[PDB]
């Protein structure tokens, strides 16, 4: 039984890592450990560690210290802001501007705000979408495949297995023109700089395309050359 | 951490002061000194009507020569500095828009505007922003909101917000970013940021000349240039010289510590040297920071200084170096000016270095109601213009607005109250005073309707006037006393107690000095003002006499070019089904290579209850699902944003694509097989007919394709309406995917139609109907069935297209996965049913041909087949055409060995099927198994009376056959066949059976009766007890089925509840139901079959 225990995990984790990385915000993540204000009414400059991660629904600004405990405080933040078709960034932002976040948390939300000079809001918000619909027809996809995993013929199967991962690159290939402008757009933070790249979330659901579409390739040979 | 030892400013003025935040911000609301004075109330503002026509109140007042001289001698450097810091504090004139007009209706024979006498010609304008949360009640009436920080610290120099100083800064050193010459900024970040309009006087405009500022306007003259100039050089030069003596200092705190010198020295020259020159009376002093006084920009300001500068802005302005030489006529003209891209004479530093010192030795013209023609006649227009009136668009913002009127907002600012016109101005009316009474003929002599602008142009003699001079005052005084960043504020920690003693002595001579590079004796100790000693007198009063002229008006004209393209964009969208025809001609051509009319209602009225029903719902829901997006769109106008632009060319496309939506998705539950085998054996038959799925599906397709053809010629008008919209109206319409900037020149047709992923997809989606509907029809499956069969199965990529068509934020979300869900699921399950089982290939033994259209067709059974008396079939012949498959009724016993089928001919796959046969029985098929219940229900009963009729006497031979057998063979009693008929036209083979099933029956088990039902338009078509036509023992009666009293006289001849199993048409099945119940109050299921 241990060739169907195999057959079955892979599929698992085909659907699985669809549906992770759907809703998983590491598709594009910077990272640096910059000085950087604090807040107003305050000269005090704090060392903080300050990075983002979009995940085509929104953004995810973490500015915490490199100690805990900076002045008489604690400096822990984790900030969403969403621009999905549901939501609204600018209202999120006008928002979170009175609440007083600290000062590079709303300087990198504001980049994103609709109607502003480096334009990253109406390139991702439409990625977001089309990356995250040609991810559930993916989905779609890989359940019809593994119904045509059982007395119906097999080729009609590993067709679809095919087009999981066929859908999966097209996904993949959507967010790939999200870096001409996020690159020229500065994120000039104190005395560092902000690069975003490709994260985890981009690697692996390329993985997992090109294992699809050699298993569909697979079993095409097969059933096309020895039906065993 | 770093040597930047206090408060960095922020630069959208947020948090500038602790207790209330919004203060002074990028988008706060301007408060009002008087309450609005709106016409209802609200949001509505005075018109012509009520208040006089702007273009006739800009004629006779404000009009006269342009070559009066100031009277303080005010040079005209101050004049154009006024204007770069009132872009520091103030900006209404961004149009905001749910789109909303109020245009200048220009009178008959203006001899600018309308020189044709051409009746009447319109002149646009457009609203301002408006903040959302007001303008709902009287009790907060609409209140415009300021795009610029309302406080006076540099926000024209750095831009207003953080996003806006990072693309106009190069992070080397702290310099502002230059370009190509190192005295002029980027043109090249000029394009996202800045605000581009066509140069009027050429028609240029394009992003190759635009600098890079942080007003977003600070173009709109050569002469807000070289100011932007001159304040972007001495950042530069200051920051640089603090990189010459701090040399380990980052390229951030060298930005930050000129930031601040420079802002520092902006503040005390436009509060200490410019404003007690504009208004003639020093500011009192400065006290303490005060946290309470209220620094929020008002309307009444805006009237008072920004509309009010224009009174002594000259026609043409000088030029001069440093040792008076007035060449480099030689003075450029203001009319030609505007937003001009790259300037013959100030193409170097050395020419705005001229021109600098050209502005600050012209004595700027006279303050009077008197304004010069290249802003009264000569104004870029905003819009469908060239020119435009500016004094008449200024009267009509302050009617937007809701600026009080001059009386009201006098009295109400603690001036004392004038009586009548002759006492405004109590000098004017010394000498020349027609004025006056020219500007009360225009009011019907009611002095208290006169607006705030003309009222303050009339009575400021010299000087501002005693009205504007009082608002512009305090407001600058509550500009610095709740200003937090005040560089002489003593508690941020800004400046030293020495350092603020060395920019309260820094003029606007010590600047341009330093930046020009210049000796300190070719300007003046005081820039703003000339007083007769001073170094180059200026050489005589620039009239318009002598320059050249200001280029002339035209209309901007959209859709100019392309309208020849539009019309054969349009004419090939037409001819879609043209081409389909002509390929399919082709390819079939190719292919052959190798008072009795009621009653007739009444017939037609019992035979389709149920084909009416079905109709009536589908096109009840159809219609409703229309009327609700129609009632939607026609009385909600949600933000009244599209509803005012296209009227019909939404509704009539925001209805049938919700029909369509609906149609093209529930159309699949009809070609769902193994569900409607299931459901037309259920007692569901009865209501809904199961065996006109397909006429149904032709009857819904062909619905679809006008409404689709509606939906199509809707946007075709709205993509042409949106192609003659300006940009300020597409940018309302469709956010986000269009941005206002002055371009004003929207996109055209095609980038609408191929450009666009709904009109791709849309134009693909027309292309791929078009074919499919022309290769599906009855002409082109007859002649071919895989013409059908290839192109038939582009609704896949149809269903790929329609869900890519909606996923796009237009005009709704997309809806028509909501509509998809379910029926794709339902339909792939019984496609998947389908695909499971197994699809036998049998050969037919002997096909003989019968008379009449039946086609006997006999071939062997397969071991692994078993079915019971009444179960159809599905064959496929593949000798001629697809695989196309086709439901047929078995007509042999069980028990035989080999099945058959009596075929009759009923279109184009059976004749052809009758063709491939003829004269014999070679080719095969491809048997699918039965396909019923095949209901034995008759075995239970003592008596059976089947009573099939019409067409549905088809499956009754294999029924008696059966019967007959078990009968004979096995050892229920005296079972009827009653079978009614019409012609017994193709149902003559029956005629054979039922006598071989007489002959085999010898315990007479089985008793038969014929009625044929038929008045005189017969044919006739007609011994040993029998007759010698047929040679059957069974009397074929000519009338019509007595069903009752056979019933009523049934239960004598013997004493026994029996089966009435009856098949056949409705009007037929449910009269021997009446039938049946007329005697059930007595000694009969009457179980209907459907087989
Ligand atoms: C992307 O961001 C979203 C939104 O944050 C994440 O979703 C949230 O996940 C958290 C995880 O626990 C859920 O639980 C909440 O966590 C809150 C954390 O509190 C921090 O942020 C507060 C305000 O944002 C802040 O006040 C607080 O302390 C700070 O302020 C104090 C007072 O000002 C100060 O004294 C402190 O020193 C400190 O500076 C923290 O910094 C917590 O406050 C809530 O009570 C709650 O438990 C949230 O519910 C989630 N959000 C929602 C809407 O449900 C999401 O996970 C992020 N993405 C990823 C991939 O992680
Ligand atoms: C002896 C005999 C027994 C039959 N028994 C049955 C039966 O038990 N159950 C049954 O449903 N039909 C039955 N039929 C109908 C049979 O499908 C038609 O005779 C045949 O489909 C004609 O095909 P055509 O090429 O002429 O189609 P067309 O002339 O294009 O079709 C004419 C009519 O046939 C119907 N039709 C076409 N294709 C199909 C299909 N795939 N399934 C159902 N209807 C279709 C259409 O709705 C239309 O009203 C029987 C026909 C014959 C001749
Ligand atoms: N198979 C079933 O057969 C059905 C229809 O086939 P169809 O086209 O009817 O074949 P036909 O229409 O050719 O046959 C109609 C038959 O029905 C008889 N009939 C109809 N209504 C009545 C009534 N109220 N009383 C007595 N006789 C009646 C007709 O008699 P007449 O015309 O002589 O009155 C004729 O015998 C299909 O819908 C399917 O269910
Ligand atoms: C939407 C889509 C669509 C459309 C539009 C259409 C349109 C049409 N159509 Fe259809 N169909 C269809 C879809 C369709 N369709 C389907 C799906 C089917 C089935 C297929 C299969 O089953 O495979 C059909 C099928 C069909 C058929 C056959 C069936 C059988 O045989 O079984 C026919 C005849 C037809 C016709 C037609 C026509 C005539 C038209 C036009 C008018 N179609
Ligand atoms: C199929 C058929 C069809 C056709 C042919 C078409 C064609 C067309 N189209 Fe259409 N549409 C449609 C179907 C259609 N369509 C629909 C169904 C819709 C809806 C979608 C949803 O609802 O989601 C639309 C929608 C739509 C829209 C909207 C979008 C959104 O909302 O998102 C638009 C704009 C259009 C356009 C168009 C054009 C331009 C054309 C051409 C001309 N469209
Ligand atoms: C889920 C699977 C569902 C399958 C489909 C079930 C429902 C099918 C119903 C449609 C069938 C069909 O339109 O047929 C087309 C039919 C032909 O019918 P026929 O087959 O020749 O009749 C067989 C006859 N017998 C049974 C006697 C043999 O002409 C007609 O209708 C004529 C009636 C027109 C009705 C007009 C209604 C007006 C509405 C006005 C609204 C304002
Ligand atoms: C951040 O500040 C700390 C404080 O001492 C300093 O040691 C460190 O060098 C600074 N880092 C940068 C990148 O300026
Ligand atoms: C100023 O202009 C005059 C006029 O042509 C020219 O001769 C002179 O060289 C210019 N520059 C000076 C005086 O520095
Ligand atoms: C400081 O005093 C006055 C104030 O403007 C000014 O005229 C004078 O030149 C200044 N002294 C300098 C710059 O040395
Ligand atoms: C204004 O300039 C002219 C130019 O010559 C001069 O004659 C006049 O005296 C100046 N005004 C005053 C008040 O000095
Ligand atoms: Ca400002």
């Amino acid at each position: 039984r241990l060739f169907w225990l195999l057959r079955v995990v892979t599929s698992l984790f085909i659907g699985a890592v669809i549906l992770a990385v759907n809703f998983s915000s590491e598709w594009s993540v910077g990272h640096v450990n910059a000085n950087t204000t604090y807040k107003a009414f305050s000269p005090k400059w704090v060392s903080v560690d300050v990075g983002l991660q979009i995940g085509l629904g929104g953004v995810n600004i973490t500015l915490t210290g490199t100690p805990v405990q900076q002045l008489n405080e604690t400096i822990n933040y984790n900030e969403a802001f969403a621009w999905r078709l549901g939501r609204s960034y600018a209202e999120e932002y006008a928002k979170a501007l009175e609440k007083g976040l600290p000062d590079p948390v709303l300087y990198l939300a504001e980049k994103f705000t609709p109607r502003s000079p480096c334009g990253l809001y109406n390139q991702y918000r439409l990625a977001g979408h089309y990356a995250s619909a040609m991810l559930w027809v993916a989905f779609l996809c890989w359940l019809l495949a593994n119904v045509m995993l059982s007395m119906p013929v097999l080729v009609y199967g590993g067709h679809m297995l095919l087009a999981t991962g066929l859908f999966q690159l097209l996904a993949l290939f959507f967010f790939s023109m999200t870096t001409s402008l996020i690159s020229p757009c500065p994120l000039r933070l104190g005395t560092a700089v902000l690069h975003t790249h490709h994260g985890p979330a981009f690697w692996i659901t390329l993985a997992t395309g090109l294992l699809c579409i050699l298993l569909g390739l697979v079993m095409a040979v097969a059933h096309r050359m020895q039906p065993h | 951490q770093n040597s930047i030892s206090w408060e960095v400013q922020r630069f959208d003025g947020w948090y500038n002061n602790l207790m209330e935040h919004r203060w002074g911000s990028k988008g706060s609301r301007l408060q009002r000194l008087v309450p609005a004075s709106y016409a209802d109330g609200v949001y509505q503002p005075l018109k012509e009507p009520y208040l006089p026509n702007p273009r006739h109140l800009s004629n006779r007042v404000m009009r006269g020569s342009a070559g009066q001289p100031s009277l303080r001698n005010r040079t005209v450097l101050g004049v154009f500095f006024g204007y770069h810091v009132l872009s520091d504090l103030v900006s209404v004139e961004t149009p905001g828009c749910p789109a909303e007009f109020l245009n200048i209706y220009i009178p008959h024979g203006d001899p600018v505007f309308d020189p044709d006498k051409r009746g009447n010609v319109v002149l646009p304008f457009q609203r301002s922003r408006w903040d959302r949360n007001t303008g709902q009640s009287p009790s907060n009436p609409r209140d415009q909101s300021n795009q610029v920080t309302g406080w006076l610290d540099g926000s024209a120099i750095y831009g207003s917000s953080h996003s806006w100083s990072d693309t106009l800064r190069s992070f080397s050193g702290g310099q502002l970013a230059s370009g190509p010459d190192p005295a002029f900024p980027s043109d090249s970040q000029s394009s996202l940021l800045m605000w581009m309009a066509p140069d009027p006087s050429t028609g240029q405009g394009g992003p190759r000349g635009v600098y890079a500022f942080g007003a977003q306007r600070g173009n709109r003259e050569p002469f807000l240039q070289a100011l932007g100039l001159l304040w972007f050089r001495y950042h530069n030069l200051c920051a640089r010289k603090l990189a010459q003596e701090h040399p380990h200092w980052g390229d951030e705190e060298l930005f930050q510590h000129a930031r601040k010198r420079v802002i520092a020295t902006y503040q005390n020259i436009a509060m200490y040297e410019w404003l007690p020159s504009f208004l003639k009376q020093t500011p009192p002093e400065y006290p303490g920071y005060r946290p309470f006084l209220d620094p929020s920009i008002s309307p009444e300001f805006v009237v008072a200084s920004e509309q009010f500068l224009s009174t002594m802005v000259p026609s043409g302005v000088y030029m001069r170096n440093a040792s008076c030489h007035f060449q480099g006529s030689g003075a450029l003209r203001v009319c030609n000016s505007y937003w001009s891209r790259e300037h013959p004479k100030l193409q170097r530093a050395e020419d705005v270095d001229a021109l600098l010192l050209g502005m600050a030795s012209q004595i700027a013209e006279r303050e009077d109601h008197v304004v010069v023609e290249d802003m009264q006649d000569f104004w870029p227009g905003p819009l469908k213009f060239s020119r435009t009136d500016y004094l008449a668009s200024c009267l009509q913002r302050g009617r937007d607005l809701g600026l009080p009127s001059y009386t009201k907002a006098r009295e109400a600012l603690g001036l004392s109250p004038i009586s009548h016109w002759q006492d405004i101005n109590p000098a004017l009316s010394r000498s020349n005073g027609t004025v006056l009474e020219a500007t009360a003929a225009l009011y019907n002599q009611d002095l208290s309707r006169l607006e705030l602008l003309p009222g303050g142009l009339l009575e400021s003699h010299g000087d501002p006037g005693p009205l504007f001079s009082t608002i512009v005052l305090d407001q600058f005084v509550r500009l610095r006393d709740g200003d937090r960043y005040w560089f002489e504020n003593t508690r941020n920690g800004l400046f030293s107690k020495e350092e603020i003693a060395e920019i309260r002595n820094t003029s606007l001579r010590d600047i341009l000095v330093a930046v020009t590079n210049v000796d300190p004796s070719a300007l003046q100790p005081n820039v703003f003002f000339w007083l007769a000693g001073d170094p180059c007198p200026q050489p005589s009063q620039l009239s318009a006499k002598g320059l050249p002229a200001c280029a002339p008006l035209f209309i901007r004209d959209y859709f100019e070019g392309s309208g020849f393209g539009f019309g054969l964009t349009i004419g090939t969208l037409c001819c879609f089904p043209l081409v389909s025809l002509l390929s399919a001609w082709i390819v079939a051509r190719l292919r052959k290579r190798n008072h009795q009319t009621v009653q007739q209602f009444k017939r037609f009225i019992e035979n389709y209850r149920r084909h009416i029903g079905c109709v009536a719902v589908f096109y009840t829901i159809t219609g409703a699902l229309f009327l609700e997006r129609a009632y939607y769109y026609a009385f909600a106008a949600h933000h009244s944003g599209i509803t005012d632009t296209t009227r019909v060319g939404i509704i009539l496309s925001r209805g049938t694509a919700a029909s369509i939506s609906f149609m093209f998705s529930y159309i699949l539950l009809t070609m769902c097989r193994n569900l409607i085998t299931f459901l037309r054996e259920t007692f569901l038959n009865r209501y809904i007919p199961f065996d006109a799925a397909v006429d149904f599906h032709r009857l819904i397709a062909s619905t679809a394709i006008i409404l689709t053809v509606l939906h199509s010629a809707g946007h075709v008008v709205n993509v042409y309406l949106f192609s003659i919209s300006p940009l300020s109206v597409l940018s309302c319409l469709f956010p986000g995917l269009f941005h206002d900037d002055g371009s004003e020149f929207p996109q055209k047709y095609y980038w609408w139609f191929f450009q666009t992923v709904p009109g791709l997809t849309g134009v693909l989606l027309l292309l791929a109907l078009a074919i499919m509907y022309v290769f599906a029809s009855h002409h082109f499956r007859r002649r071919s069935f895989r013409g059908f069969w290839l192109t038939h199965h582009l609704y896949i990529f149809l269903y790929i297209l329609l869900i890519i068509h909606g996923s796009f934020a237009l005009i709704q979300m997309p809806r028509f996965h909501i509509f998809f869900l379910v029926p794709a699921i339902i339909y792939v399950g019984d496609k998947l049913v389908s695909l499971s089982r197994k699809k036998v290939e049998i050969s037919v033994v002997k096909a003989e041909l019968l008379p009449s259209g039946v086609t006997h067709l006999r071939f062997q059974r397969p071991q692994g087949f078993e079915y019971k008396s009444g179960q159809w079939v599905r064959i496929a012949c593949l000798a001629l055409g697809t695989t196309e498959y086709h439901p047929f009724t078995l007509t042999s016993a069980p028990h035989e060995d080999t099945l058959s089928l009596h075929i009759r001919a009923a279109g184009p796959w059976t004749t052809r099927l009758r063709e491939i046969y003829s004269p014999p029985r070679y080719p095969k098929l491809y048997l699918d198994g039965p396909f019923g219940e095949g209901h034995q229900e008759w075995h239970k009963f003592e008596v059976s009376v089947l009573v099939g009729g019409g067409i549905g006497v088809t499956p009754f031979a294999s029924i008696l056959k059966d019967l007959v057998f078990k009968s004979s063979v096995s050892c229920c009693k005296k079972i009827y066949f009653i079978w009614v008929t019409r012609t017994q036209r193709q149902f003559e083979w029956l005629a054979d059976i039922i006598r071989e099933v007489e002959e085999n029956d010898r315990q007479d088990l089985v008793s038969v009766h014929i009625y044929i039902t038929q008045l005189a338009e017969k044919f006739d078509l007609r011994v040993l007890n029998r007759s010698l036509f047929t040679g059957l023992r069974s009397i074929t009666h000519f009338g019509r089925p007595p069903f009752e009293p056979f019933f009523n006289s049934l239960q004598e001849v013997h004493p026994q509840k029996i089966g009435v199993f009856s098949c056949g048409p409705p009007g037929m099945t449910k009269n021997v139901e009446k039938a049946c119940q007329l005697i059930n109050r007595q000694d009969f299921s009457h179980h209907y079959e459907n087989f």
